[PDB]
């Protein structure tokens, strides 16, 4: 249980360690492109002008991954700059840099640094406003900036920060879209605080040269998939409700959702090209909604989740889109006892169970049977709780059915010290990874599994595993304990270095960073013997439509876990779909239908189906009964649609009518 | 302490 | 540091 020969000699040598000499504050990282190795690091200190110790503001960047780093503070020279906009950086390997400065008060405008060569130099830009917000890249084009001033106006930047100009002067939130579009709102009178629900939704295509209204009596607008949302308020009343445009708001069309009241919320849970889950707060003081999945329009949405965990004003929820599996999602629920079960939906919500419990555990004292049970997951919530949890569940889509989170084995989340557990087939089974809670995190598409030991005591010990979190072997990466503050990697999970960030022990603490190079770990790169097939979601290994989800199945070739070599930078998953043939699963209910295994016409319109009866789109008032489920890619077998009603007149034959 | 690095309606 | 613009 642990075949790595001689992995001390094969680590000692690939650990490098920086000390930070002249850190006292606060610290930023940023990571600047994929597969650059560049990494920032922004301090900002204040001191009192009465000690005469004197304020700081550091710059360090490394091109190697974290290893090595060099202090180029000078590049800014020497400038203040602004904690809250802390480095903005540009899309993708567009290498830009923008750091924002303090300016001293009564200044014209703010000024900012830029660098479009991944901060190899910078460059100074007095601005004609003071930015209220860190200033957002069009995702089309790193050359187009968007800011709003303290003044709340809107400003564009064509040439990445260099001249500005306004193009609104009473916004409150903007957005950048496709094609360089920006969505904004704005208000007429007062402020954004006191046109709260009468704010103007607005769009330009050309940078500010032109305009379009796309709603009135706004409260507020989100971005999701191909969806524009936004949430209007109703007349002569203070609800709301959530409208939906695929077009930019050329057309809108008003959701089949429950409207809220002034002290509930919607929220986007997640969204993709497909559909979206949302969540819908319930009325009063509860703490949980209800979770509602749309249809490829954003419009008919389908109750998926009842008593979802989700506090007051859009606080903390546990929903956690599992992404190194397809259609796999964890969350919180509120059970009547309020105590809290986590559950897991393995296709996009359509159905909702408890977690498996790993075949070793014993139950909590949570579990009313000592020998049945359930895992669950510590999130967001289990942290804001000040529960011993130091991370939420990581998963990376690179490295397939591989989930790591902390948990407890019961009936309920427990507020006992959590181990550590891992599945690696997307959340269908479990395994106590390690005892205790642990940070952790993926290299090389699942290639290495690091951990640390969380501790209220300096550590000097790091933990690897090449077999997926089965195995795993010790390594001492420095002869003096340092008090552990976090795990850096680049993102997306494919190097093979990690950096273990901490402080000495402390005659003051000096930040300190031990960065370790796996690549004489797996010397060897991996080759086609080193993978096996693997079928997902595999649940009946005999059946002919195993492994069905959404319509088809997906057949992978994953590493073994005996295998222990590289996967490689430019590793690509390789996996094959079967298209299975449709049935009557793979068709949600659309307007005005539900099933008590079929889809059969609603008899009573009632709440928020009556209101959409009321005051919805004939033509999504005329159904099929059914609708094939968002992302779903059955092909023959059944089909049940057609567009046989219309619903407008069956709501309306009980009013009298002019 | 260090940093590194839904929609509401 | 913190500068004056004008
Ligand atoms: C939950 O997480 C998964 C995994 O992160 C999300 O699926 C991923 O969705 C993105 C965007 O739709 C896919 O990327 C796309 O790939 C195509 C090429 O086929 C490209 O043309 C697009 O521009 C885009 O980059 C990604 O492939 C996909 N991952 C898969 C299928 O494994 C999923 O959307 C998340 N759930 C929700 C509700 O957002
Ligand atoms: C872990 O960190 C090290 C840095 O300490 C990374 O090393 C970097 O590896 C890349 C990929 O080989 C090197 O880029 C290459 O440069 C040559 C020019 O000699 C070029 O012809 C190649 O096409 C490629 O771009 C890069 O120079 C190198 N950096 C250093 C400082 O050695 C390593 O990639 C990281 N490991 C993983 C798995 O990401
Ligand atoms: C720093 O100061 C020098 C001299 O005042 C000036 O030339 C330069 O533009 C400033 N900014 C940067 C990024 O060097």
């Amino acid at each position: 249980c642990g075949r790595v020969r001689d992995f001390v000699a094969k680590l000692a040598n690939n650990t490098h360690q920086h000390v930070f000499d002249d850190l006292r504050g606060s610290v930023s990282l940023s990571w600047v492109g994929d597969s650059t190795g560049v990494i920032l690091v922004l301090t900002t200190f204040h001191v009192p002008l009465v000690i005469m110790t004197f304020g700081q503001s550091k710059l360090y960047r490394s091109e190697d991954y974290g290893k090595n780093f060099k202090d180029i503070t000078d590049l800014i020279n020497n400038t203040f700059i602004r904690t809250e906009f802390g480095m903005a950086i540009g899309p993708e390997n567009s290498g830009k840099v923008v750091l924002t400065a303090e300016v001293s008060g009564g200044s014209r405008g703010g000024r900012i640094f830029r660098s479009s060569d991944f901060a190899k130099n910078f460059v100074q830009t007095d601005l004609p406003f003071h930015p209220l917000t860190q200033m957002m890249y069009s995702p089309q084009n790193s050359d187009y900036l968007l800011a709003l001033s303290t003044e709340n106006g809107l400003w564009v930047s064509k040439n990445f920060g260099g001249k500005w100009e306004e193009i609104h002067k009473a916004v409150c939130l903007a957005k950048w879209g496709s094609d360089n579009t920006i969505f904004f709102t704005t208000y007429a009178n007062g402020s954004c605080k006191a046109d709260l629900g009468a704010l103007e939704l607005w769009r330009t295509s050309d940078l500010g040269k032109s305009f379009k209204t796309i709603g009135v009596k706004i409260y507020s607008f989100g971005l999701g998939g191909r969806f524009l949302f936004a949430s209007v308020m109703a007349d002569k009343d203070t609800t709301r409700r959530i409208h939906v445009s695929t077009d930019q708001g050329d057309t809108w069309s008003m959701a089949q959702l429950p409207s809220v009241g002034q002290e509930q919320f919607y929220s986007i849970l997640a969204a993709n090209d497909d559909m979206v889950f949302m969540h819908v707060d319930e009325p009063g003081d509860t703490g949980f909604g209800t979770i509602f999945t749309s249809d490829d329009r954003g419009i008919v949405y389908s109750k998926s989740l009842d008593r979802h965990l989700y506090t007051t004003t859009g606080g903390e929820t546990d929903f956690t889109n599992v992404t190194s599996l397809r259609g796999v999602y964890i969350t919180s629920v509120l059970s009547e006892d309020n105590s809290i079960q986590t559950m897991i939906t393995f296709d996009q919500g359509g159905r909702w169970t408890h977690l498996r419990k790993p075949e070793n555990s014993e139950c909590d004292a949570t579990a009313k049977n000592k020998n049945e049970c359930s895992l669950h997951i510590h999130a967001s919530y289990s942290i804001s709780q000040k529960l011993n949890v130091p991370m939420a569940p990581l998963s990376e889509p690179n490295a397939v059915g591989i989930v790591i989170a902390h948990g407890s084995v019961g009936d309920a989340i427990s507020v006992m010290v959590p181990d550590v557990y891992i599945s690696d087939d997307g959340g269908y089974s479990w395994t106590k990874m390690l005892e205790g809670p642990h940070y952790y995190t993926i290299l090389d598409s699942g290639g290495i599994i690091v951990a640390i030991e969380h501790s209220s005591r300096p550590i000097n010990v790091i933990k690897f595993s090449t077999d997926e979190g089965q195995c795993w072997q010790t390594y001492t990466f420095t002869r003096d304990p340092i008090y552990f503050t976090g795990l850096a990697s680049e993102p997306g999970a494919r190097s093979m270095n990690i950096s273990i960030w901490g402080f000495t022990e402390s005659l003051t603490s000096q930040w300190v960073s031990y960065t370790i190079d796996f690549k004489d770990i797996l010397e060897r790169n991996c080759e086609e013997k080193d993978y096996t097939i693997w079928l997902a979601h595999s649940t009946d290994p005999e059946d002919y439509e195993d492994g069905c989800i959404l319509g088809y199945k997906e057949q992978f070739l994953r590493l073994r876990k005996s295998s222990m070599c590289q996967n490689g930078r430019d590793y690509v998953v390789t996996k094959q779909p079967s298209i299975c043939l449709c049935s009557l699963e793979d068709f949600l209910c659309d307007f005005g239908y539900y099933r008590p295994s079929k889809c059969v016409e609603q008899p009573e319109l009632k709440g928020h189906d009556l209101e959409f009866c009321l005051y919805g789109r004939e033509e999504h008032l005329t159904t099929n009964g059914y609708r094939k489920i968002p992302g779903d890619k059955c092909q023959g077998g059944v089909n049940p649609v057609r567009e046989v009603k219309d619903l407008k007149k069956k709501c309306t034959s009980n009013f009298l009518s002019p | 302490q260090l940093y590194e690095n839904p929609y509401i309606l």
